[PDB]
RNA sequence: AUCGAGAGGAUGC
């Protein structure tokens, strides 16, 4: 009765963005983003190949309530190199390694017999 | 910026005192006779046993955000294997002509004892201890 | 709740996803806290549950009656030769995350009882409604879109908090409150409030 | 008394509950439809227009939001069917009856309130899902589990009013509560057999983790700390991050048993500034005990940096845990072979010790003690004689149980559980009794048809030689039935003794109240200390320091 | 062909009674641990014996699996709570027409029966689902 | 699978609830309280069946 | 019995004191014997205590009860509070118990009495007595619904 | 002034037990400002502490001493709630009376 | 429904008590909570 | 009450398997534990959804208008 | 090729048993994650109702009718019904369905999903069959009618996705261990006397290696192969499942990198 | 009768009860378009609005505390100490 | 609506 209708997992609401990014006041170099209508099978990702990167000195994600769906990416990098970059260079990354399992799979599967 | 005690100890027990990813070890000091040392080691990061003699350091060197590695291009204070960072709690007055000094590095402890260290094992937050060999 | 008086609310709700898993894939339909065990001490649901298992496997009926020769020993010889470790842990993996899990979980078929009471008959809420005839007081129940209770037992945290200015009005402002006058010699409600 | 001293009231609702371990202490989740519902009268004011007519215009059915609005007349202006509903211009000194929103003070109790500390304002977070939500560590102090008590919530409704509560109810200045000089709220359950099983010295956190719990604490400086292992690998121990949590200049000091400055037993705690030293993190140090944590902050930094250091120590407790697992199978209940032929070989040497000293009461050897019958002293010597085969018994399976044992491990956090539930589960569960004697003879000379008249022993009298485990038998089942029924017997009607004294212990001081020259008096203006409490200090803030002028040597006094 | 008696409270008095009617008086002539520890024979006049002790138990304590494993008061919540669980409350719910029923949507038989389950019905009217649970200290709802 | 045993009234389905109580006509003696004047009681409940 | 004791040399020490427990109570003559110290003897009738050894005696002897019941479970109650509640019933100058009979007799306005035991009858000889009530008690002003002189309500508040 | 002294004793011989001359300087070795401080705090710290007029300490005790009634259930002595009951009640009636002669 | 077509009033020494001569007739265990706990029996 | 579909808890469709489990115990002679596994129900929650499942369906039926 | 290395050992019509070398741990879960919840299907969710004489109630049954699978293979140019510029639904966002029975004989009529009907366009894309396993060739089993009851029914299957709700997804059980002797030492295994002969070996074990007793720990070593298995409802086929699961969290990763470019 | 200027023991300090009601006394005022006596850096709920008044001891109230005889003492809110 | 009975929920560890 007061239950929250589902599409509220994956649909955006109204004058929400599917990111809001802002800079932590506490360290320098540091910056906060939020993830709107995800979770951790993207939160988790995201992250882990963030700190293949060498020069990102934090990493870390955090669902703050399962409520919601939402979850906090906050990064800090090595002086100069602006984080949107290290998130850009490392969304990428994954997007290969899939690209390449996709295929690499393709051609396995076509092998098979059954 | 620098070292602050140096010495080569004798491995006298090593004791499992119920645990699986730390021992408790007493080793005692090669040369000096009114000297011993008490001390946690992560004995699956570093293998240690009966009659082993391994050398400590002490070094308060080589506070913001603890960067990574990178020092694959950077200086380390290392040729040593095994080496923790944590803080000393009470510098203790057992007679003489003599002194020790505990130690936790986060939880993992070190009792020392001797007289030399009365100018060098300061009290204050920095402290590393460098084991290798 | 189950059947063992280990009876409980829905917390939360997970899916598929989150939940954690074990390496056969299955995940599980509910989670209970391995808290509500020891002080209890029902052991007779962690039985169930091992026999269940058996039963699940086996495709038998498991034999729950009181008094027999029927051992934890004697099922788990059992679940042993089918597969899994004899006392009902399974290696599972958190489902955030992917990580193993550093500890083995006990984890079962175990029959349990969807009980009356469900939240949305009960939650009731009033901002001011109907009143009672004879004193002016709110109504009692739910059902008549009701009147929570002050309790006289409750008055007394009020005095005891020392918040006298909150007691007033929830027994004033809130419950009744009523204007009526006085005579200033014979001190009684004689006077005709001829108004106007 | 039913219409006066307690009245029904408005502006009040009431829900189940249940635990939300995501929530700060002094908050309250409300189900959106009863935020719907309930209402705050606002005064119109250039502060507010704004936030308060896009309400009005909100209307009374989306979240924020209102019904009714109230003018100069004083009319009622019927937000939900009206002509001019989406127009209304609001004119100062009107007001707008909004919905409860978040950050609200609320009066939120559970019957049966035996408490200043069962009635506290929390603050409001409006949520989905229609249960009333709260942070376990809120739990003692209202007595709640989530098996499905409801609770109930009201409602301020002058400006006043709400101060009243936030400055007095609110539930962080309860946290170190009056009756007992200690804190009420403490860290409960998972928090607790975690903040555990985070501690010990094999316990180290490496990067990955490390990075999201220290980002976890809300209030983290962004600081990392530099890791306590920096060789092969670079780890963390658990006291290394769990201490993130722990504000600054927070000192504690402990030593238990074997607790000597090293502790090879990790023994004692000792807390030095923000960080921790050496030793265990368990009920002692976290529960609200005495000399713990929870007690210290509060005096020391306030209340607010307390309430906020629950929230802290769980945020991150939870999620170690979320990631380690803990559980408990039947397998954390079964012990050794060789020590069930020790239990059950301690048992036998009880059960033959009774039967020689039945043998010897029967032939009137067994001397009387003084100032009591011949047979009071069999029947005490059998007691005590069974009690202790149990505890030995009992014992000798905590001997047998590993550290890896669950069970055996919540008992060591103090999470849940003690000894006997061991001993009972595992071993042999013990004499049944009713009115404190041992099963009686309901039937004439015997307790069951399946025994012989005249038989005094062990099996026939009510001691469940079995475990819980192992399975009690049908004579067994039916006495420890005939004890655990006495349980429930008293529970509905110790409870109604219970309640008629302290109605009365409640209506006999009523009115005695600490006056502005520090007396103590009634309504009639009659002292009754001069003082209070002997000393006219508030109980809150006192606690126990040892006099050592007391003790020692007069010798070592001089020294 | 009088094989069995009634017998009431007061002549209960009189008698002497055996529980398991085998073990319980053949001979008396390599031990499972496992196995709980039961009393003995000590009585020779037995008149009587019981049909089964599990009958000292009563309709919802009989959908108790393993009672004698439980501690006591528990028996009589899940005796208690029986009673407000949810299923199929007769066959033909759809026919009667009285204020409130609630049926399953798909109830079952448990995984663990009693052998007295067989004559409650129990297997047949069910009410309850054989849910997969997990217990383990999950992320701490 | 009904069993009966109800009946049926204004068309509720209604149960009888076995009362209880002690039995007549049967003898029992009862020990009797100190600042009474009586020590031993004995009683019998006589009624026609 | 045990008992804790000063040795000369300054220390506490262990010197352990036979004593002599009993079925029933006259001290009105147990304590006038011989061999026995009159200052230190116990009864655990509170009771008694009071007819013997005097009012304030009796005070302490009634808080030892209340709290030998308290911790007795294992509590701890902080001393202010049964204190506190011993006073109470002591200062009415004798024993004056928390029931209809003791405490709830005491003058005090009548509105109040009215809210415990006796309801009607307290007021209706207190309709004939022609009281006069105060209007200072919690109870009194909870019943007109006013600020109850209580916390928040001890003061006024003027400008 | 003189129920002053009174009210204070106690806390006092405390006081000057850890503010003892040997041990401020030899134990835990303080200076000038910091003990200033150690003082100027002690002396808010305590003000703190005392019972706010107003304080409605009839109902604390109550409840105080009620609710860990609440908590009682269940070597022979009359105990436990009932006990409780026949201290409240002053019982002429009491179940065990006893002497305890030293 | 089997349950309550069982059931045992009995109206007001120690009566709620199991007691030694219910084995067999009464049921130990089931009966219900706090009001009129241990009076009503099951059979 | 008819068979569910999809066993709650792995999610594989089970519904079209009641009929079959029917005929591979009381026809070809098996125990319902070769039984399951026969229709390809390894895995023990969905091996439940069939076992203990019980088709009262049967006797609603038997009520006639 | 480069990176991930996939291999099977066995495959069927609804099993790729796969061993999946070099990735992050972190990854290989996304990817499982993602299998179950976000790859679109096509399923049941409106039932216009006519007559039901059943002894099965409406609300059930529409219920029963949602977990039926239909066949989502061309699903991916199937339009969201959120989306498509239509007052409620069409045939470029729809599949329409009917189901009738009647009783007709004395012995019980079975009403299957083989009854099952579809009525709109298919603009020849393959979608909305409902699946048969089946041997005998029955799919699923809706509901039973004894001699005089009807059915009538309109279902309107919609793209939708198991995080709106278990009928949408499109697997059920996924199998995955890594590292089967414990050498990452993730766990630890619980005992009463021999560890190694109280837990079992998982099958995963002839493959990888033993550890022989005289080596120390492994420290710095990370996770490596995934002993992964993807079983099917099949609506999808296997191969489509792993190989769409790749492409939605790839899509979705990707929205972010667009989102970026869009700030 | 009254009680003078000087010869006050009444706790010089602030009792809770005093300044929550004194707190909440203004923040009634304050919510009702009454004028406001401090600098709203950035405020404005009315009760947090007079936790700025008070931290800045302007607030035109006195206090009357009553003695038990009758009596009674004056403390305007400037003159209070307040701890806490 | 009002008066009357009865079943049940929370504390039972
Ligand atoms: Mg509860
Ligand atoms: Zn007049
Ligand atoms: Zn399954
Ligand atoms: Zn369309």
């Amino acid at each position: 009765m007061n239950a929250p209708d589902r599409f509220e997992l994956f649909l955006l609401g109204e004058g929400e963005s599917k990111l809001k990014i802002d800079p932590d006041t506490k360290a320098p170099n540091a910056v906060v983003i939020t993830f709107e209508k995800e979770d951790h099978t993207l939160g988790n990702l995201i992250r882990a190949e963030l700190l293949n990167d060498r020069k990102v000195l934090f990493a870390a994600y955090k669902v703050e309530h399962p409520f919601f769906a939402r979850f906090k990416l906050r990064i800090q990098t090595t002086e100069g190199y602006d984080p949107k970059d290290a998130l850009k260079n490392a969304c990428n990354s994954i997007i290969n390694k899939l690209g390449a399992l996709k295929t690499n799979f393709e051609t396995e599967w076509n092998l098979q017999t059954l | 910026s620098n070292t602050l005690f140096d010495d080569i100890f004798q491995v006298s027990e090593v004791d499992p005192g119920r645990y699986n990813k730390v021992c408790r070890i007493e080793a005692a000091s090669t040369t000096q006779d009114q000297c011993k040392l008490t001390l946690d080691i992560n004995v699956e990061l570093f293998p240690v046993a009966a009659q082993d003699s391994l050398t400590v350091t002490i070094a308060s060197s080589l506070t913001r955000s603890w960067r990574p590695p990178q020092a694959g291009d950077r200086s380390l204070a290392d040729d040593y294997d095994y080496v923790m960072y944590g803080t000393a709690y009470k510098f203790e007055e057992v007679s003489k002509d003599l002194i020790a000094v505990y130690y936790s590095f986060g939880g993992l402890l070190m009792r020392l004892e001797g007289n030399y260290r009365n100018l060098n094992n300061l009290k204050q937050e920095n402290a590393y201890l460098l084991i290798r060999r | 709740a189950s059947r063992h008086g280990q009876k409980g609310t829905i917390g939360i709700t997970y899916r598929r996803e989150d939940m954690p898993f074990t390496a056969e894939g299955i995940v599980p339909d509910l989670i209970i806290n391995p808290h509500a065990i020891p002080s209890r001490m029902t052991v007779a649901h962690l039985i169930e549950c091992l026999l269940s298992k058996v039963a699940a496997l086996s495709g038998n009926e498991g034999d729950a009656s009181p008094f027999t020769d029927i051992t934890v020993e004697g099922i788990s010889k059992l679940l042993r030769e089918h597969g899994y470790q004899s006392r009902g842990f399974e290696v599972m993996y958190n489902g955030h995350t992917g990580k193993k899990l550093m500890a083995q979980i006990f984890f079962g078929p175990t029959y349990y009882q969807r009980l009356r009471h469900m939240v949305d008959d009960k939650i009731h809420a009033r901002a001011r409604g109907p009143m009672q005839v004879l004193t002016r007081q709110p109504v009692e129940g739910r059902s008549r879109d009701g009147g929570l209770r002050f309790g006289e037992m409750e008055r007394d945290c009020m005095i005891a908090h020392g918040a006298a200015s909150f007691l007033k009005e929830r027994l004033m402002e809130a419950s009744d409150a009523f204007r009526v006058h006085i005579c200033g010699i014979c001190g009684l409600m004689t006077v005709i409030a001829k108004l106007n | 008394r039913g219409n006066l001293m307690g009245k029904r009231v408005d502006f009040s609702a009431r829900t189940v509950i249940s635990g939300d371990p995501n929530l700060e202490l002094d908050q309250v989740g409300v189900p959106k439809s009863i935020a719907k519902t309930l209402t705050y009268p606002e005064v119109v004011t250039p502060y507010n227009i704004d936030r308060l007519t896009q309400l009005v215009r909100n209307g009374p059915n989306e979240h924020p939001g209102a019904k009714y609005v109230i003018r100069d007349s004083g009319d009622r202006i019927d937000l939900r069917y009206s002509k001019r509903a989406g127009d209304i211009q609001l004119q100062y000194g009107w007001k707008v009856e909004r919905h409860i929103m978040d950050n609200d003070p609320v009066l939120f109790n559970r019957q049966p309130s035996l408490h200043k500390m069962s009635m506290m304002a929390h603050r409001v977070k409006v949520i989905p899902y229609s249960t009333f939500r709260l942070n376990l560590s809120v739990t003692s102090p209202y007595n709640a589990d989530f098996d499905g008590d409801e609770m109930n919530l009201h409602v301020p409704q002058s400006e006043e009013t709400r101060a009243e509560l936030s400055q007095l109810c609110a539930v962080p200045l309860q946290i170190v509560s009056p009756q007992s000089n200690k804190p009420c709220m403490g860290i409960v359950q998972d928090t607790l057999c975690g903040i555990r099983k985070l501690t010990l010295r094999d316990t180290f956190i490496e990067l990955d983790q490390v990075l999201n719990m220290l980002y976890w604490v809300p209030d983290w400086d962004g600081v990392i700390p530099t890791p306590a292992i920096i060789k092969p690998k670079p780890l963390w121990s658990g006291k290394q991050i769990l201490s993130v949590a722990i504000p600054n200049g927070i000192h504690l000091q402990r030593f238990d048993e074997g607790t000597t400055l090293l502790s090879p037993k990790d023994n004692g705690m000792l807390i030095i500034d923000g960080q921790i030293i050496f030793g265990v993190v368990e009920k002692k140090t976290v529960g609200s005990s005495n000399g713990g944590l929870i007690h210290v902050v509060t005096r020391e930094k306030g209340p607010q940096v307390c309430a906020k250091l629950f929230g802290n120590i769980q945020k991150v407790v939870n999620f170690w845990l979320l990631h380690n697992g803990f559980s408990t199978g039947i397998g954390d209940t079964i012990a050794d072979g060789p020590t069930m032929r020790e239990i059950t070989e301690t048992i036998a040497e009880a059960k033959k010790k009774v039967l020689d000293v039945t043998k010897e009461a029967q032939a009137n050897l067994l001397t009387a003690k003084h100032g009591m019958t011949l047979r009071e002293s069999f029947e005490d010597n059998v007691v005590r004689f069974l009690n202790e085969a149990r505890d030995k018994a009992g014992r000798l399976a905590e001997v047998n149980l590993k550290d890896l044992n669950n069970v055996k491990q919540m008992v060591m956090a103090g999470s849940k559980g003690s000894f006997i539930n061991i001993a009972q589960m595992s071993a042999c569960v013990g004499q049944q009794s009713v009115e404190g004697k041992r099963i009686a003879f309901g039937f004439v000379d015997r307790t069951l048809p399946h025994f012989s008249k005249d038989d005094y022993s062990p099996e026939s009298k009510g001691f469940v030689e079995n475990s819980y485990l192992r399975g009690l038998t049908p004579q067994e089942f039916f006495f420890h039935a005939m004890g655990g029924r006495e349980g429930l017997i008293d529970t509905a009607v110790k409870t109604a003794e219970t309640g008629y004294i302290q109605r009365r212990l409640v209506k006999a001081l009523e009115d005695i109240m600490v006056h502005y020259d520090n007396t103590t008096r009634n309504s009639l203006g009659n002292v009754i200390q001069f003082i209070y409490g002997e000393d006219g200090m508030d109980a809150a803030h006192i606690e126990k320091q040892s006099l050592d002028t007391i003790g020692g040597s007069d010798a070592a006094f001089e020294k | 062909e009088g094989l069995v008696e009634y017998i009431d409270a007061e002549e209960e008095e009189s008698i002497l009674i055996a529980m398991q009617p085998e073990d319980l008086e053949p001979a008396e002539a390599d031990v499972d641990p496992a196995k709980r520890i039961r009393v003995s024979h000590h009585a020779t006049t037995f008149t009587h014996c019981e049909i089964h002790p599990s009958m000292i138990l009563g309709v919802a304590a009989s959908i108790i699996p393993f009672p004698d494993h439980n501690q006591s008061p528990r028996n009589t919540y899940q005796s208690a709570m029986g009673k407000q669980a949810m299923g199929v409350f007769l066959t033909n719910y759809n026919v009667r027409m009285d204020t409130m029923a609630n049926i399953l949507y798909y109830p079952q038989k448990p995984l663990g029966t009693t052998r007295a389950m067989e004559y409650l019905k129990f297997r047949e009217l069910p009410a309850g689902q054989n849910a997969i649970v997990a217990i383990a200290c999950y992320s701490g709802y | 699978f009904d069993m009966g045993g109800y009946f049926i009234i204004n068309g509720s389905e209604k149960v009888l609830i076995a009362q209880e109580r002690s039995a007549g006509n049967i003898v029992q003696v009862f020990k009797k309280a100190a600042p009474s004047p009586i020590s031993h009681v004995a009683e019998i409940r006589s009624a026609l069946e | 019995y045990d008992r804790k004791v000063p040795s000369p040399t300054g220390e506490y020490v262990k010197e352990p004191e036979w004593v002599l427990e009993t079925d029933g109570v006259n001290l009105s003559e147990v304590m006038t014997v011989p061999g026995i110290d009159p200052t230190r003897i116990y009864t655990n009738s509170f009771i008694d205590i009071m007819e013997v050894l005097g009012i304030e005696a009796g005070r302490a002897a009634l808080y030892k009860e209340v709290y030998n019941v308290i911790a007795s479970d294992g509590s701890y109650v902080n001393y202010r509070h049964m204190a506190l509640l011993v006073d109470v019933m002591t200062t009415q100058g004798g024993l004056t118990s928390v029931t209809r009979h003791g405490f709830n007799r005491s003058n005090t306005g009548a509105l109040m009495r009215c809210s415990f035991e006796e309801t009607v009858e307290i007021l209706f000889e207190a309709g004939a007595s022609a009281e006069l009530d105060d209007c200072r008690g919690v109870s009194e002003n909870v019943i007109l619904g006013q600020m109850a002189p209580i916390g928040t309500g001890a003061f006024d508040v003027m400008i | 002034q003189n129920a002053q002294r009174d009210a204070v004793t106690l806390f006092c011989c405390l006081l000057r037990s850890r503010l003892a001359t040997r041990r401020v300087l030899q134990e835990y070795r303080l200076t000038k400002q910091a003990f200033d401080w150690v003082l100027s705090n002690i002396e808010a710290q305590f003000l703190r502490s005392v019972v706010h007029p107003g304080e409605m300490v009839g109902v604390l005790a109550a409840q105080s001493i009620g609710e860990p009634a609440t908590q009682m259930t269940l070597k022979k002595v009359t105990s436990g709630v009932p006990r409780l009951k026949e201290i409240l009640n002053v019982a002429k009636n009491m179940k065990t009376p006893s002497l305890t002669v030293y | 429904t089997l349950s309550h077509l069982r059931r045992t009033n009995t109206p007001i020494a120690k009566p709620r008590q199991l007691h030694n001569t219910h084995w067999g007739l009464v049921c130990p265990a089931e009966t219900p909570e706090g009001q009129a706990c241990g009076l009503v029996k099951n059979l | 009450m008819i068979v569910p579909v999809r066993c709650f808890s792995c999610g594989k469709v089970v519904g079209d398997k009641w009929e079959s489990y029917l005929n591979l115990l009381q026809e070809d002679e098996l125990d319902e534990g070769t039984a399951l596994s026969r229709l390809g129900l390894k895995r023990y929650c969905c091996r439940r959804m069939i076992l203990t499942h019980v088709d009262l369906i049967e006797k609603f039926l038997r009520y006639n208008p | 090729e480069e990176g991930p290395q996939v291999k099977i050992r066995e495959a069927s019509k609804d099993n790729v048993d796969f061993i999946l070398s070099n990735v992050d741990l972190a990854m290989a879960n996304s990817l499982r994650r993602v299998m179950i919840a976000e790859i679109p299907t096509l399923a049941i969710d409106s039932v216009e109702v006519e007559t039901n004489t059943t002894v099965l109630a409406d609300e059930f049954i529409a219920h029963r009718l949602g977990l039926i699978p239909l066949q989502s293979m061309d699903i991916e140019q199937l339009e969201y019904s959120r989306d498509c510029f239509c007052e409620d639904h069409c045939d470029k966002c729809s599949v329409v369905l009917t189901l009738q029975a009647f009783g007709e004989s004395e012995s019980t009529t079975n009403v299957y999903s083989k009854d099952l009907v579809i009525v709109s366009n298919l603009m020849g894309r393959n979608i909305g069959h409902p699946i048969i396993q089946d041997k005998e060739g029955n799919g699923v089993l809706i509901c039973k009618l004894r001699k005089g009851q009807e059915l009538k029914l309109t279902c309107v299957a919609k793209k939708g996705i198991a995080k709106e709700h278990a009928k949408w997804g499109p697997a059920a059980a996924i199998e995955f261990e890594y590292d089967p002797w414990n050498k990452l030492k993730h766990t630890d295994y619980w005992y009463e006397q021999d560890s190694a002969k109280e837990w079992p070996q998982s099958k995963n074990c002839e493959y990888e290696d033993p550890p022989n007793e005289g080596d120390p720990f492994d420290y710095k070593a990370q996770a490596d192969t995934f002993y992964m298995n993807v079983e099917s409802v099949g609506s999808i086929p296997v191969d489509q499942v792993v190989v769409r699961g790749i492409d939605t969290l790839q899509k979705k990763v990707a929205s972010i990198l667009l989102a970026l470019t869009q700030m | 009768k009254a009680i003078p200027k000087d010869q006050r023991a009444t706790t010089p300090y602030m009792t809770k009860y005093e300044r929550a009601r004194i707190l909440g006394t203004r923040a009634l005022q304050i919510s009702m378009n009454a004028p406001v006596f401090v600098d709203l850096e950035g405020e404005t709920d009315p009760l947090r609005i007079a936790m700025k008044e008070l931290a800045e001891k302007k607030i035109p109230l006195v206090i009357r505390r009553y003695l038990p005889d009758g009596s009674f003492e004056d403390w305007s809110v400037e003159e209070l100490i307040v701890d806490l």
